[PDB]
DNA sequence: AACGGCGCCCGAACAGGGACTG
DNA sequence: CAGTCCCTGTTCGGGCGCCG
């Protein structure tokens, strides 16, 4: 009894045409139990060869869940409808949310399977099953209701969440709730029972109306930010003193007002790595000087809302793992650290999955959108365990890079 | 009138404002006349094939073929054009069943649909955008023209249409029995289970009428009631499989092509054999771009495929997959960038071998060939069983733990136990972490003019050692790996090199051990005679030591 | 002389970043 | 500051194997 409300691919795009990789055996048994259920209730419709589009699928547990969960990967035909979940119909991001002592991520993404999705675009959320060694052919689904881990999802039942949400707002003033994908993001300043507890009443206005009875907690006033920090020697070598200036000729492509002019009069001649370097007066001067600098925040360094989020993740080694957020170079809105997340000291694909899946959520709350990542990995070895790790349900842009590191700036 | 078949037809439309095809006919031989008005006239009364006239105005040429091994031919349509304006269909072909993955069965059955695509039909609405003639005389008769109701082999939508439809078919018969395993590939049906061999019979029956009713036939010509079984190109045997028996080409003349399809052999070979080598062979596909152009076979492609043709003397043979049991993996160095690998549960029961021999990368190490060969491994067995094999690889678990807890980009390999199987894969040389106290300091530096293609390398050390060396035809980026070269050329067993260039030291960082480049092999070979090397980076033209000493003299 | 699927080894065309020159 | 070069990377299309 719902009217469908009309979505349509952004001008001069076609749909996704993205091939199924291989899925394991417990992933495939998975989603053949997933996708009966969802056939059985309408929710999804089996479709033929006809349909020229596509788009991978496969299945996640969250943290501490040994529920399967179909994920699909959207991101292609996200972008191909950016017009509408952005431009339409947008959502609008709450600067407070990351003002809040804590802050419960609820799955809510099984309220979307409510609502009708427009026939004409039906066609576009295809996926295919695989089979174990090619077994049998491919088994094709489209969606008949409002798609999980699509954009254009939240931004139509939106209309709907803020009706249920109504009566909770109002109960609450001071709780700031938003919504990003499948999940709701409430924030509050309470204590941690008055919060948990006011968690549950929204659970349960939520339940008058199967993943809900999970809680992902965050505390962004607990975020911290990694700076550039110069190291603090009682005896310098030349080569210490050459990996300073090294440090310092790169760090003033950020701040411009670092100079190694006095520490480089301490590297005339050319003298053995290992010969200790006094500083002098004016040395220890310069480099008290960039100390304060480096404390100072950059200048000109502001979000804007239309340009895209970049995140670059470096590997230091022994759990240890820095990144920074940024829209312009050198221009970081971002920067931080992760140490001895799981996997640490034994798989560098978990951590590295863990630290993408921690920097995105980041920056949902800060400003309510996922960056692109530029991954110092393989794509092969990437794309061979990532989905192995993943805990998510939205899936960020990324690229792979692979810069040596040449200095260490961002951890000594 | 022609009556609807039972199968749900598939609709299938076409790219908008474009039309249907019009070709005109092909002229071919008189074997090819009398060889296909016999099939027109068959298939027009069986309701496969509809006759038209001047209401149709489009057309298509169509030749036809012989069969494998048969007496019966091939009608092919050259829907070439049609296939340019027809909507693209998603394939639901994934890939290849392997014989690897087939799983113990008692009894086995394979069936083969007759007239797969000619039993399926074609959209109701679409029927009209295939139209051909079919003159009886090659300049006489005018002959009346046909058109399709069925899948017409050669039209690129045939081939999904047919194995969705096969599967529509099937689900209802699979969901009756479910304990019965059907592979469907294509129209050949592979049919196993546990039952009796009386029992089975008795499903497989009911399997053929089951399909009789959407008009799918499965003659007894192809039908396969006791092993061994030709599936999918190989021979199952009740406990063991193997590959068709391969014939290489033995010509006393080798060309372009000879060798394109004797490759292609022994890499469709390498599946069960192990230990094919294609590098030598592949080797001589380089640069020559006539097909037909002799080449003569060197040396070392002459002692590789003389090795490969003694593996294929010896009979091989794969076993099928437990699930009961875990998966092992094993890898050897077959050197020069070689790999070759072994799947098997029980030991030397082996599953399925292959090959890994692929170069990416100007300059790279065995450690990570080694481990792009797991994640080959590692993909493939996900496809053909659905899960990662324990890897048995020949590497310390010390030189992979100093390789990638060192790497500045992730790296990992799942579960895996050290094999003491020589030739070990280990790291050749250590960049140190610390500058070395009482080792040499070496500056070096290079340049190079951009016209003249004339440059300098040299270094200068805190001992006063110093040395510059005149380059011909060279570049910057040469001049940089030549200084470090120099340096090392020129110093003790321990060395501290300084350099400002980013191209070089992200070379070495990286310890490979082979490369393209003749001059960063002869780095690679002085980084392994030191015991000791430490290189730092310092930004050129800062003033920074030695450093800009050594800028003034190359440039 | 046709269609689709997968695999390999190949080369041409392309993109991207340090570094030099006007 | 642009526009090149040098160098290294990925993408893709065709050669071959094999299946239907
Ligand atoms: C071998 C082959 C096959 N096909 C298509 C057509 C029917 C299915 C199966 O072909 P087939 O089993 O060999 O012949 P088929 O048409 O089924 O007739 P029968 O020989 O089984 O009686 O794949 C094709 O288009 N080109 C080919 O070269
Ligand atoms: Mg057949
Ligand atoms: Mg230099």
């Amino acid at each position: 009894p719902i009217e469908t409300v009309p979505v349509k691919l952004k001008p001069g795009m076609d749909g996704p045409k993205v091939k199924q990789w291989p899925l394991t055996e417990e992933k495939i048994k998975a989603l053949v139990e997933i996708c009966t259920e969802m056939e059985k209730e309408g929710k999804i419709s089996k479709i033929g060869p006809e349909n020229p589009y596509n788009t991978p699928v496969f299945a996640i547990k969250k943290k501490d869940s040994t529920k399967w969960r179909k994920l699909v990967d959207f991101r292609e035909l996200n972008k191909r409808t950016q017009d509408f979940w952005e431009v339409q119909l947008g959502i609008p991001h709450p600067a407070g949310l990351k003002k809040k002592k804590s802050v419960t991520v609820l799955d809510v993404g099984d309220a979307y399977f409510s609502v009708p999705l427009d026939e004409d675009f039906r066609k576009y959320t295809a996926f295919t099953i695989p089979s174990i060694n090619n077994e049998t052919p491919g088994i094709r689904y489209q969606y008949n209701v409002l798609p999980q881990g699509w954009k254009g999802s939240p931004a139509i039942f939106q209309s709907s969440m803020t009706k249920i949400l109504e009566p909770f707002k109002k109960q609450n003033p001071d709780i700031v709730i938003y919504q990003y994908m499948d999940d709701l993001y409430v924030g509050s300043d309470l204590e941690i029972g008055q919060h948990r507890t006011k968690i549950e009443e929204l659970r349960q206005h939520l339940l008058r109306w199967p993943f809900l009875w999970m809680g992902y907690e965050l505390h962004p006033d607990k975020w911290t930010v990694q700076p550039i920090v110069l190291p603090e020697k009682d005896s310098w070598t030349v080569n210490d003193i050459q990996k300073l200036v090294g440090k310092l000729n790169w760090a003033s492509q950020i701040y411009p007002g670092i100079k190694v002019r006095q520490l480089s009069k301490l590297l005339r001649g050319t003298k053995a790595l290992t010969e200790v370097i006094p500083l002098t007066e004016e040395a220890e001067l310069e480099l008290a000087e960039n100390r304060e600098i480096l404390k100072e925040p950059v200048h000109g360094v502001y979000y804007d809302p239309s340009k895209d989020l970049i995140a670059e993740i470096q590997k230091q080694g022994q759990g240890q793992w820095t990144y920074q957020i940024y829209q312009e170079p050198f221009k970081n809105l971002k920067t931080g650290k992760y140490a001895r997340m799981r996997g640490a000291h034994t798989n560098d694909v978990k951590q590295l999955t863990e630290a993408v899946q921690k920097i995105t959520t980041e920056s949902i709350v800060i400003w309510g959108k996922t960056p692109k990542f530029k991954l110092p990995i393989q794509k092969e070895t990437w794309e061979t365990w990532w989905t192995e790790y993943w805990q998510a349900t939205w899936i960020p842009e990324w690229e792979f890079v692979n810069t040596p590191p040449l200095v260490k700036l961002w951890y000594q | 009138m022609v009556p609807i078949s039972p199968i749900e037809t598939v609709p299938v439309k076409l790219k908008p404002g474009m039309d249907g095809p019009k070709v005109k006919q092909w002229p071919l031989t008189e074997e090819k006349i009398k060889a296909l008005v016999e099939i027109c006239t068959e298939m027009e009364k069986e309701g496969k094939i509809s006759k038209i006239g001047p209401e149709n105005p489009y057309n298509t040429p169509v030749f036809a073929c012989k069969k494998k091994d048969s007496t019966k031919w091939r009608k092919l349509v050259d829907f070439r054009e049609l296939n340019k304006r027809t909507q693209d269909f998603w394939e639901v072909q994934l890939g290849i069943p392997h014989p690897a993955g087939l799983k113990k069965k008692k009894s086995v059955t394979v069936l083969d649909v007759g007239d797969a695509y000619f039993s399926v039909p074609l959209d109701e609405d679409f029927r009209k955008y295939t139209a051909f003639t079919i003159p009886s005389i090659n300049n006489e008769t005018p002959g009346i023209r046909y058109q399709y109701n069925v899948l017409p082999q050669g039209w690129k939508g045939s081939p999904a249409i047919f194995q969705s439809s096969m599967t529509k078919i099937l689900e209802p018969f699979k969901k009756q029995n479910p304990d019965i395993v059907i592979y469907q590939y294509m129209d050949d049906l592979y049919v196993g289970s546990d039952l009796e061999i009386g029992q089975h019979r008795t499903k497989i029956e009911e399997l053929r009428q089951h399909l009789l009713r959407w008009g799918l036939t499965t003659p007894d010509k192809k039908h396969q009631k006791e092993p061994p079984f030709l599936w999918m190109g190989y021979e199952l045997h009740p406990d063991k499989w193997t590959v068709q028996p391969i014939v290489l080409p033995e010509k006393d003349s080798w060309t372009v092509n000879d060798i394109q399809k004797l490759v292609g052999k022994l890499n469709w070979a390498s599946q069960i054999y192990p230990g094919i080598k294609v590098r030598q062979l592949s080797k001589l596909l380089r640069g020559t771009k006539a097909l037909t152009e002799v080449i003569p076979l060197t040396e070392e492609a002459e002692l590789e495929l003389a090795e490969n043709r003694e593996i294929l003397k010896e009979p091989v043979h794969g076993v099928y997959y437990d699930p009961s049991k875990d998966l092992i993996a094993e890898i050897q160095k077959q050197g020069q960038g070689q790999w070759t690998y072994q799947i098997y549960q029980e030991p030397f029961k082996n599953l399925k071998t292959g090959k890994y021999a692929r170069m990416r990368g100007a300059h790279t190490n065995d450690v990570k060939q080694l481990t792009e060969a797991v994640q080959k491994i590692t993909t493939e067995s996900i496809v053909i069983w659905g899960k990662t094999p324990k890897f048995k690889l020949p590497i310390q678990k010390e030189t992979w733990e100093t390789w990638w807890t060192e790497y500045w980009q992730a790296t990992w390999i799942p579960e895996w136990e050290f094999v003491n199987t020589p030739p070990l894969v280990k790291l050749w040389y250590q960049l140190e972490k610390e500058p070395i106290v009482g080792a040499e300091t070496f500056y070096v530096d290079g340049a190079a003019n951009r016209e003249t293609k004339l440059g300098k390398a040299g270094y200068v050390t805190n001992k006063g050692r110093q040395k510059v060396v005149p380059l011909t035809n060279t570049t910057n980026q040469k001049t940089e790996l030549q200084a470090i070269y120099l340096a090392l050329q020129d110093s003790g067993l321990e060395v501290n090199i300084v350099t400002d260039s980013q191209y070089a030291l992200g070379i070495i960082q990286a310890q490979p051990d082979k490369s393209e480049s003749e001059l960063v092999n002869q780095i690679i070979e002085q980084l392994i005679k030191k015991e000791k090397v430490y290189l730092a980076w310092v930004p050129a033209h800062k003033g920074i030591g030695g450093n800009e000493q050594v800028d003034k003299l190359v440039s």
